[PDB]
C-alpha cells in the first residue's frame, strides 16, 4: 500500500491508494550521509509468477466461464476481480474445437489480448478487462478550475494531460478535459485513460499526475489508432 | 522398427518431406555413440526425408481407394 | 517469465524475454484434429482441429481447416 | 469482519475490493431528513442508489449482490447523524457470508 | 592488459591486472582539439565468437570429464581454467543416454547454467565455476580502516559496498565488510562477490570500485534470491 | 518533405530533401506557455507494414528478376527504384529448385541479407541496394576549406566526420576526407557512407550532420569489418 | 506533369525521383556559346553527358532511358540563355509517357 | 620461461597463469632465519604451504601439481636474502615442461 494525497489545514483528507505493493526489490543510499531506501514493488506480481492453471474444457462452453476459470488460479495468487467488458462478438462466442490449456497464465493471456483484440490488466491487485475500442464507467474532470497544468496536451488520437496527484485517476476511465486551448484545438473532453503517471514528493517537487488518453469518437469508442499486423 | 515394418521403394524423382531436428547427429550417425560436434540449435544439415508429405496437390496420385485399405506397389 | 521482481520497475531483461516467450508462443506445431470431410480426389480433408488456442481467457475456436493436403505414405 | 473509516464530509466517495470484487460506496447526507445515504456500483456499474444508512439491519440484503453484508453500529442504537457518523459514535463495517455463518453457528 | 593500483612516494607498488583485453573498438574525438582513444576491449571474446566443439560423448561418462572437454574447445580459443567447483549434486551424477554437441559453445554453456543452476564466467581469460549457492575460498577486508567509502550499502541479499579501486578484487570471492553502520543493520560481515564495477580517472576522479555481493549465510551457503521459472 | 540548406544574403539557394516524411506521431508541448509540435515521420514506412507479395518462381530464374517482383509490391505501397548493385557472385548465379514466398516482404528481405551479406535500404521512399563490400557512384569532399567541423575522427574500418548539414550526404555513396589530422594519422581519403545523421536548429544548433564511413581498400573495395556468424 | 526548379548558378545539380528512378542532372552552362547543357545520370551511373538545353522539343528521345520526355518550354519560342533560364522566362517540364499518350489520344 | 618481478615487501602476494591455471603465489620474509618462504594456492586451494625458496632447484618438483618448474637463479649462486631479491640479484623463473624437455633433449 502507497497512500497518497492532499491534506489541507481546513478541509479534510484526499488520501487514497494510487499502487499496492508487493515488494520487489529495495536498497539503501548515502548521499552524504544520507539513507535512503529505494523500494521497488510488485503488482500482481504473485499472479504474473506463481499463477498455473490446469483445464480441460468441452465444446460448447461460451466465451466468458473460462474467464472466470483462469481467475480462479489467478485468486489463488490473491489477485480480485475487476470490471469485465468483452466485445460484443466475444459475448456471444461458442465451440466447435477443445481448448488446450498448459503453462503459463500470464503467457497465454496474452494470446489471448493479442487473439481477440481486447485488454486485460491488474490495477493494484485488481483484474479489470475491456474491449480495444472501448472503455469502463466512470468519469472525471480535468480543468484549470480543477487540476489543469499547462495544455490538454493534444495528440494523435487523444491527449496527455498533467495535473496534481488526486488519487481516483484509474487506467480504463474516462477523463473530461477543459481548457482555453483545446477549444481552439477543436479536441473533444471526454477520452478513455490508458496511461497513467505517478511523480511526486513530500517536499519540493509537488504531487505531478500524468494520464495518456485515446479520444473517444462520436460514436462512444475509442479511437483505437492502427494495429500493425 | 528394428527392420520390421513396411519399405517403399525410393527412385530418383520422387517427392520426401524434409524435417529438421533440434540438434545435429553428425556423430550420432558416424559413430551411433550420439553427439554432433559444436553446439547448435535447428540446423539445415538436420534434415530427414520421410515417405509422406512431399508430394504437389497440382499433381494427381490417381485411383485413391477411398473405402478399401489399399497397398500399391505401382 | 513475467515480472520475476516487480510492479512497473520492470527489468529490461523482463520485457525483452516477454517478446521472445510471446513470439515462440506465435509459433504452430503438432495438434490433435477431426476429420469433418474428405475431398472426392482424396488428398484434402476439411479438418476441425481438437485444439483451441487461448482466447478472451476462455474457449473461442480457430475455424475448420481448409484443402489442408492429406498425406499418405506413398 | 472490516471497518469502513467515514471522513467529515457531506458527500464523500470511496472503492473496496470486498469479496474480491472491486466495489466503489458512494456516501451523501441529506440535510432535510438529517440522514445518511449511500449508493453502490459493482466495478463501474451502478446497483443500490439512494439507500438510507439505518444501525442494526444488513444494507445489502435485498440485493443479492453477493458482495457480504453492511452493516451500521452504535453503542446505545443511535440513528445515524451528521455529526454521529464522522466521529465513529456510530460505524460502518463489513462482514464476509463465511464469517456471519460462524458466528451464526458459534 | 590494464594495470590498476596505487604507486605512492613511499610504499611500494600495488599495480594489478584488473582487465585483460582483447580489443573491442576504438576512435578517436576532439573536445576542442584534444583526441581522446575510446577503446572497447575483449573478455573471452576469442572464444565467446571462434570456440566450436566437436563432440559425440557416450553413456556412464562422469558429469565433470567434458567439462575438461568443452574446456579443451575453449583452450583452442586461449582461455585459461580457473577454480571449478560445482554442486553436490553435479559431482555425483551419471548417464542413461547419449549427449549432442553441434553449434554453439557459448550457448549451450547457457543452457548448462538453466539445465542445473551454476555459474560460470571468464574472468581476463581465465574459466571459473561455481554453484549457485556457493562461492570460490579467497577473502578481502573492506573497512573505514581498509578502504571503506560511504556506507555499506544494503540490499535484499546483501550489500554494494564502494571502495579504491585496489586490484585483488575478482568476482566469485568474498568479502569481509565492516564499519559503523552495518552494526546496527544487523547484517552480517561475508558476502560473496557477484557483480564487480570500476570506474577511474588518473587525474581526477578517484580509484573507485564497487562491489555487490549476496550475503551467506550460517550454513556458508549464499542467499540466491528467488530464482523464478 | 524536409527540405534543408543554407540561404545567403548573396549566394542563392542550398535546400535540399534530407528526409521525406511519412508521419509517425505527433505530439504539442509547452515549456512555460509554448507549443512546440513533435513529429516524427516514416521512411518506406507504408512497406514497411503494408506490402506483401504473392509469389511462385520457377527454376532457372536468374537472379535479379524476382527483386524487381518483389520491388512490384513495394510500388504498390509507394516505394521509387534506387542503384541495384549486386555482388559479382549473385550476378551470375542460378537455381536448381521453388523459391517460397508467403508472408512478410520486408522478413524475407532480411534473410536476403544474411543469405549472401547485401545491404538493402530505403533512402526517402526511394529503394537501393548494395553488396557488403561495396558503393556506389557519386562522391562528396568534406575539408576544412569545404565544411569540416573538428577532425576526421578516426576509427577502426573508417571515419567518422562532422560537417554542416549540406543535402548531398546520403548513405552508400562516397566521401573523399581532407584534413591537418589524417595526414599524420595516415588515414585514407575515400570512405563510403554507410551512417548519416543530422541534427541542426534554426536559431541556435547550426546545421550539424555527422558521416559514418568504412574506408576503401586499394582493391576499392570497403573495409567490411569482421562479420559474426 | 512537372516542373523543375532552375537556381541561379552557372553550374547545379539536383536529383529527382521520375518514373520511380533516381534521376540526377547536372545543369552547366556554357558561356562560349552562350547556352545551357544537362549530364543525366540514372541511379549513380552517367548515361547522357553534355547534351545542349534546347526548346521545343524531347532531350531524352535518342536515348530509351524509359524515364519520360524531359523538355524546355517558353511563350514566344525564345532559346534558354544564363539569365533566361532560372527567371522562369523558360521552364523545364518533365512529362510521364501515360501523360504524353493521353495528350496524344485527345 | 617467464621472470616472476618481486616487490620490495616482507609480504606479498599475486597471481599468475600457468600452465592455463591460476596459480596464486604469497612470498614471505622469514627474519628469524632471514629468508624467502612461498606458499601456492592453485585455484584457490592452499597446495603448498611455508616452503622455502632456495636457488637452483625445481621448487614444486615434490608435489606434481602439473604447472611446470618454479626456481630461483641468481649470477654466482648466491642465496636469497630480503635484500637480494626483490633487487633483481636473485630472480625468480617459471618454466614450462615443454620447455625444460626441449632444452634437456638440447
Amino acid at each position: 500500500m502507497l497512500e497518497v494525497g492532499y491534506t489541507p489545514p481546513g478541509g479534510g483528507n484526499n488520501i487514497g491508494i494510487i499502487a499496492k505493493g508487493k515488494i520487489r526489490d529495495y536498497q539503501h543510499d548515502r548521499e552524504g550521509g544520507d539513507i535512503i531506501s529505494t523500494v521497488s514493488c510488485g503488482d500482481g506480481d504473485k499472479a504474473y509468477r506463481r499463477a498455473t492453471i490446469s483445464k480441460t474444457i468441452p465444446k460448447g462452453t461460451p466465451l466468458t466461464e473460462v474467464v472466470d476459470e483462469i481467475h480462479k488460479e489467478m485468486k489463488k495468487e490473491g489477485i480480485a476481480k475487476g470490471e469485465w467488458s468483452f466485445p460484443d462478438k466475444v459475448k456471444n462466442t461458442q465451440l466447435k474445437r477443445p481448448y488446450s490449456m498448459c503453462g503459463s497464465c500470464t503467457r497465454e493471456l496474452d494470446t489471448l489480448g493479442r487473439s481477440h483484440g481486447f485488454y486485460w490488466n491488474i490495477q493494484n491487485e485488481t483484474m479489470e478487462i475491456i474491449p480495444g475500442n472501448g472503455h469502463l464507467p466512470g468519469s472525471l474532470l480535468i480543468t484549470p478550475d480543477t487540476g489543469l497544468i499547462g495544455t490538454p496536451t493534444i495528440t494523435d488520437n487523444g491527449i496527455k494531460v498533467k495535473a496534481l496527484i488526486n488519487p481516483e485517476a484509474r487506467p480504463n476511465r474516462m477523463m473530461k478535459v477543459k481548457s482555453q486551448v483545446l477549444k481552439m484545438n477543436r479536441k473533444g473532453e471526454d477520452y478513455r485513460i490508458s496511461e497513467v503517471s505517478f511523480n511526486g514528493d513530500n517536499q519540493e517537487g509537488d504531487w505531478i499526475m500524468t494520464l495518456t488518453g485515446e479520444a473517444i469518437g462520436g460514436d462512444k469508442k475509442v479511437d483505437e489508432g492502427k494495429k500493425a499486423k | 522398427m528394428g527392420g520390421v515394418g513396411v519399405t517403399v521403394p525410393v527412385k530418383p524423382g520422387q517427392n520426401v518431406t524434409l524435417r529438421p531436428q533440434m540438434r545435429s547427429m553428425d556423430n550420432y550417425h558416424v559413430e551411433g555413440d550420439g553427439s554432433a560436434s559444436d553446439s547448435r540449435s535447428f540446423s539445415l544439415s538436420d534434415m530427414e526425408a520421410h515417405i509422406a508429405g512431399g508430394e504437389s496437390l497440382k499433381d494427381v496420385i490417381p485411383n485413391l481407394d477411398s473405402e478399401n485399405v489399399h497397398v500399391r506397389a505401382n | 517469465m513475467t515480472g520475476y521482481l516487480g510492479k512497473t520497475t520492470n527489468q529490461d531483461r523482463d520485457v525483452v524475454s516477454a517478446v521472445a516467450q510471446s513470439e515462440r508462443e506465435s509459433v504452430w506445431g503438432e495438434m490433435p484434429g477431426r476429420v469433418v470431410s474428405v475431398s472426392a480426389d482424396g488428398r484434402t480433408v476439411t479438418v476441425q482441429p481438437l485444439y483451441k488456442p487461448k482466447f478472451n481467457g476462455v474457449p473461442t475456436d480457430m475455424p475448420v481447416l481448409q484443402e489442408v493436403p492429406l498425406r499418405q505414405a506413398l | 469482519m472490516i471497518e469502513l473509516e467515514v471522513l467529515d464530509e457531506s458527500k464523500q466517495k470511496f472503492s473496496v475490493i470486498l469479496n474480491d470484487r472491486r466495489v466503489t460506496i458512494e456516501l451523501w447526507y441529506n440535510t432535510t431528513n438529517d440522514r445518511w445515504s449511500f449508493s453502490l456500483a459493482l466495478d463501474g456499474d451502478n446497483v443500490v442508489t439512494g439507500r438510507r444508512l439505518v444501525t442494526g439491519v444488513d444494507l445489502l440484503a435485498p440485493f443479492g449482490l453477493g458482495i457480504g453484508a453492511l452493516f451500521l453500529l452504535s453503542e446505545n442504537g443511535e440513528p445515524p447523524t451528521r455529526a454521529n457518523l464522522p466521529l465513529g459514535l456510530v460505524k460502518l463495517y463489513h462482514a464476509t457470508q463465511e464469517e456471519i455463518d460462524a458466528a451464526i453457528s458459534a
